[PDB]
């Protein structure tokens, strides 16, 4: 069962990476909301919440051809390990 | 300070033989001990010459001059028991050489041993140095093949043999070789895999044949 | 001369080598046609050559 | 004093130095505290003593067990390496128990260690057993063959007596003597 | 006075002294504390100092054992990693457990490595052992085969005597005297 | 004296003064540090050094194993890397063993890597191994050649006498004298 | 003295010396740091050395290896980069291997890229092999050729006698004297 | 300072033979011991006029010379076992010489080689150097094929050949090129597959290939 | 300085042969001791000159010579038992030469070793050079198949050896070779995995191999 125990490791080692990319620019960004305003405050709670939206959907913009390929090759790899 | 007090304590396992070209032979006894005296000669506490002799290594150097000097010569070993008086074991039933060769032959080895004095030739018998092989091998209850041919036989020993039958055919074979030595009579213990150790049978028609001894040997369906 | 060399062959193919020294065609069935056969051989006398090959491999002819 | 070994510890240099007594050498044994001990030579004794370092192989690496590789401490523990621990210890009990019978020195024994033969529907193989020995010497040593081949026997499941192979041998000569101190 | 290696271990500088007092020449190992061993030659034998450091390779290498490509301190675990690194020591156990033998000063023993019969529906394949040693010499070499093969055929499950191969010798002629200064 | 080459290692140093030495010319190794050594030939010699760099390649590389290439530190690994760190194992180790032989300076050993096997439903295929070796002169080394194939052949699960291939030779001449300096 | 070339790298440096010494032409090499070398000829020999410059198109490439499209930084691995990463790493152990045999001084091997059969559903093809060598002079160079083929043969799963080719030369005229500074 | 001295340690490896042309010919003995010397003369550390002969170079030298002096001549080889007077290997059995154009002949080789006194020409047989090559490959137990024509035998050693019989036929070859020349019998070690790998083909005469078990190809009479 | 002293403290393994054109001839007899002695005059710390001799590369080196200035000669060995007097052990049935040519033999090869003051040329039988080979081989218990032809013989070893066998057969190679060399007779030993392990065969007149149920091979004699 050592394919068995590759593909789990894999898949969950591409969720690691794949699920942590745009999760860490959510909250680059969300930090540079609170930390930028420590002078002039004027701090409004839901106010962020579109500019991390914004920031997500663009970095999964310039990711958009890698998260593809990615996948692409993990899903014809996963069923040549089962077929053949 | 003299050779024999920068040994050991244990002033008998060495025995200082002095030689007849102005030099000193150290006579151990086995290849322990040998090491032991030539390690004292090599870091040199000595101011004389002195070399270190065996048994076998003594052996396996007059055999060198004599394959070359005295070919197609039969003979069996040279025995250091007394080790300024030495024993040459030569065969009869195999040489042709007379009293008066036997004196040059005598004289030609007492010079290539300068500690010796005098070697002695006796002319040991040649169907008792079999028969001594074949009674051992058989007391022993051995699975045992013998193979006489001209100028030699040969015993062969093969089979998928237990623990026990190994330790005895090599405690024989090792007190054969210190007496006769591997000149005459040679053993072949081998292990391959057959629960038949040696022999075979072909089955046709009336019984079973006893076949001759080949070289291939039928596997063990068991 | 002559002669045929199989390196596993079935039995037909290497009986219809045969055909030319033989002076008649050779005709395998299909049962006898599943054995198979290896070998340098020499066709110098092909009567006596099936002969002696159809009782070391079990087989029967007829002409 | 010309050194050639150090930081050794207690196991490998009284073997380094049992080692170069037996060749008409001797050492000496100097210890160095954290660091360790150390063994020093004469200088005619140095060319010599080298050789009989790259000839044994000196200085002795740890013996080696296989529940050394599959540790208990660890988080994952696969019946592989459960079956691995056990028949490690089976093997190390063995040899102790060997080494208590009358006028034997030392010991080893080694266990046919089976992997495949349980995750598969196949059946475990038998058994495989294989012992050296030491023995004191003036004993009948080829009659002790089968005490030891008895008391293998029917320690485990089902052996047979062509599948246990012990090789035993006498004892060398003692080495009672000291060396010598090198005069020039 | 001219250094040719620096900075070495311990067992490596004594592997290259034991190589060049062979060939009669005589080097100088100098401690350096924390930057390792050095190892220096005199003048005149410094071009064969050299022509004997390309030609045997020196310095050593550690030796490869299967288990260190394979380390206990990983976080996943494949049963080929697990496979390999218990066929690693009982190939490293055989060849210390050869050792202890009557006249065996070295020995290496080599174990055919199958992985994959577990894995798809092949039965596993026969077992195939090989090993190497050097025996003290004045000893009856040939007649030492069968020894090596008995201890060596019922330590797995099921090997035979033909595939069991023995290549053994004895060693060579002992180095005693010193190389001797270069006197100019 | 000019420079030509510098910020070496002390390997490859060993082996251009190796090299150098062989056709009559001096060369001079310095040290500098952590900078690694230099090494310096005469005036007249310049022409000749250049062009023995140039026809012998140097400085050497790094030799290369195939286990460098799929390292055991990444977090996950293929079965096509674990099974080709496996045979880099072993291809190192019997080229490790095979130095111990009698009479052996230097020797290597390639191996097939049957990677594809477990892809596809075709069975895996046999195995194939070649081997190369340096043997001291003044041997008769038509008879060597048959001990590495009967080590090499049970070495492994099943190969054939045919499908191992060992070219071997002996050593080249010894160079025990000093180049010598040219007169000015 | 004008200079034609400027921060070249030190084994570049050394080919350019080397190809303008052969035309009897006589160039510097001067250190400038961390800024590289420089290569300064005389003024008579410029309009020669600009001419072997454009013919011999140096400054010379560093070598590409196939292992260099494919790094191991990737987080993800294709099997066709893992099967090419593979293939480039037997391309140059073999060519480490050659070099060591005897009379040989240089040498290159080329191994065939299949990749599409470890994922496709088609049959993989066979293996084909090329090399070349150069050999020192007064070798007999026909009876040379049928050990490399021999050696190559079974380093690989199955190759025919007819898949390897060996195109191997000898080395050219030794250039041993001073090239001699234009006089006028 | 002398070219004795300017040469290694070792003052046996090379020899220094005084010229006839006001020279001074240094003799060594192989490619590793030429440049050797060669280096010594070539970066400058020498007065006089030297040169470095070999005896592979100077045996290619002196027979680009009789390719266009002495053309259609059958010789096998030139022998330097002492520098001052070659042996002249000449066929016997293919020439039309007589004494007088052996002389001319002599004294034509001896104005190219300076450091010589007198080339000594000596007639070998022919059917000897044939012989000497035939039993020496039937006692290395190599299959070979001898192609006899019109001045000059051929050996084809061909097959596929173990790693043994490689290494037997490279150290027979090698030394009967040093002492009979490859002028006139030659060696074709041509190690190659199976021709018709797996095919199973009916030879003599009338030949065909079965390609498949329904395939049949009619290449030249197999 | 002399030379019997900047050798090794031993001075048993190396001999010091005067030499007739004014050189020291030092004889070792393995090629550790040539190595280690040819270390020290190849360093430089003896004034005059000297050179290092051997068994095999002086055996090697008027076997040169031989085949240039002597061709067609029958021959084995040449034996340095007794450095100032060795022993040339020359074919009897193999060659003709008279009482006049074998003395003037016995000059021209004085005359390449300057350290032996007489060559002693022996003649020997040429049928217990072939006799001394097989009795030795039949003893060992190894297949063997003599091939006799004009001007030399040649014993090949054929099969799958055991690891007994093929160190008996090395054991006895190497120990026939220091005696005779080898120039008459010549071994060769080759090993091939065996076809019929598990097969089932016919041996006999017409014999065949079972490769299968279904499968027969008839190998060609």
């Amino acid at each position: 069962m050592d394919d068995l125990v590759f593909a789990g490791n894999k898949a969950l080692y591409l969720v690691l990476i794949l699920s942590g990319w745009p999760t860490i620019v959510a909250t680059i960004i969300g930090l540079l909301v609170g930390l930028f305003q420590t002078v002039t405050q004027l701090q409004e709670q839901t106010l962020p919440f579109g500019i991390k939206l914004l920031g997500v959907c663009l970095c999964l913009f310039l990711l958009s051809g890698w998260y593809g390929e990615v996948l692409l090759s993990y899903g014809r790899q996963v069923i040549f390990l089962a077929l053949a | 300070a003299e050779l024999d007090s920068l040994l050991g304590q244990e002033k008998e396992r060495f025995q200082v033989l002095p030689g007849r070209d102005k030099m000193l032979y150290v006579a151990a006894q086995n290849e322990r001990d040998t090491l032991w005296a030539r390690q004292v000669l090599a870091r040199g506490d000595y101011d004389k010459n002195a070399r270190v002799i065996n048994e076998n290594e003594e052996n396996k150097r007059i055999s060198i001059w004599l394959d070359t000097y005295y070919p197609q010569l039969a003979y069996y070993r040279i025995h250091f028991d007394e080790p300024r008086k030495p024993v040459f074991w030569l065969s009869r039933q195999r040489n042709t050489m007379s009293k008066k060769e036997l004196e040059v032959l005598s004289q030609k080895l007492r010079a290539l041993m300068p500690y010796a004095d005098s070697v002695n030739i006796t002319l040991m018998d040649d169907v008792t140095a079999a028969g001594q092989a074949e009674a051992g091998l058989k007391q022993q209850a051995l699975p045992y093949s013998r193979r006489n041919h001209k100028g030699g036989v040969t015993f062969v020993i093969q089979g998928a043999l237990d623990d026990v039958e190994i330790l005895r055919a090599r405690q024989f074979v090792d007190s054969y070789y210190r007496t006769w030595g591997g000149r005459y009579v040679q053993f072949a213990i081998e292990l391959k895999d057959d629960w038949l150790k040696g022999r075979s049978f072909q089955y046709g028609a009336e019984g079973y044949i006893k076949m001759s001894p080949g070289h291939w040997y039928f596997p063990s369906p068991l | 001369g002559s002669g045929f060399v199989a390196k596993d062959d079935s039995l037909r193919t290497f009986f219809d080598a045969m055909a030319l020294q033989l002076k008649e065609p050779v005709i395998v069935s299909k049962m006898a046609a599943r054995k198979k056969i290896t070998g340098n051989f020499e066709f110098h006398d092909p009567n006596a050559l099936l002969e002696k090959l159809s009782l070391q491999l079990g087989l029967i002819w007829y002409f | 004093d010309k050194d050639l070994l150090k930081g050794l510890d207690q196991e490998q240099a009284n073997e380094v130095i049992a080692v170069l007594q037996m060749h008409n050498i001797e050492a000496n044994k100097i210890d160095s505290g954290k660091l360790g001990y150390s063994i020093t030579v004469a200088e005619p004794d140095f060319t010599a003593a080298v050789y009989w370092i790259k000839t044994y192989q000196l200085p002795p690496r740890p013996r080696v067990e296989i529940a050394q590789m599959f540790p208990a401490d660890s988080l994952v523990s696969s019946p592989r390496a459960e079956k691995a621990r056990l028949y490690s210890a089976i093997e190390q009990r063995l040899e102790q128990s060997l080494q208590t019978m009358e006028g034997v020195l030392s010991a080893r024994v080694h266990i046919s260690y089976d992997i495949d033969a349980g995750e598969n529907g196949r059946p475990p193989k038998p058994v495989h057993l294989s012992a050296l020995a030491v023995y004191e010497r003036g004993s009948p040593l080829a009659h002790q063959i089968s005490d030891i081949k008895r008391f293998l026997k029917n320690s485990f499941a089902d052996v047979d007596y062509d599948n246990i192979s012990v090789v035993l041998s006498e004892r060398s000569d003692a080495q009672l003597q000291a060396p010598g101190t090198p005069v020039k």
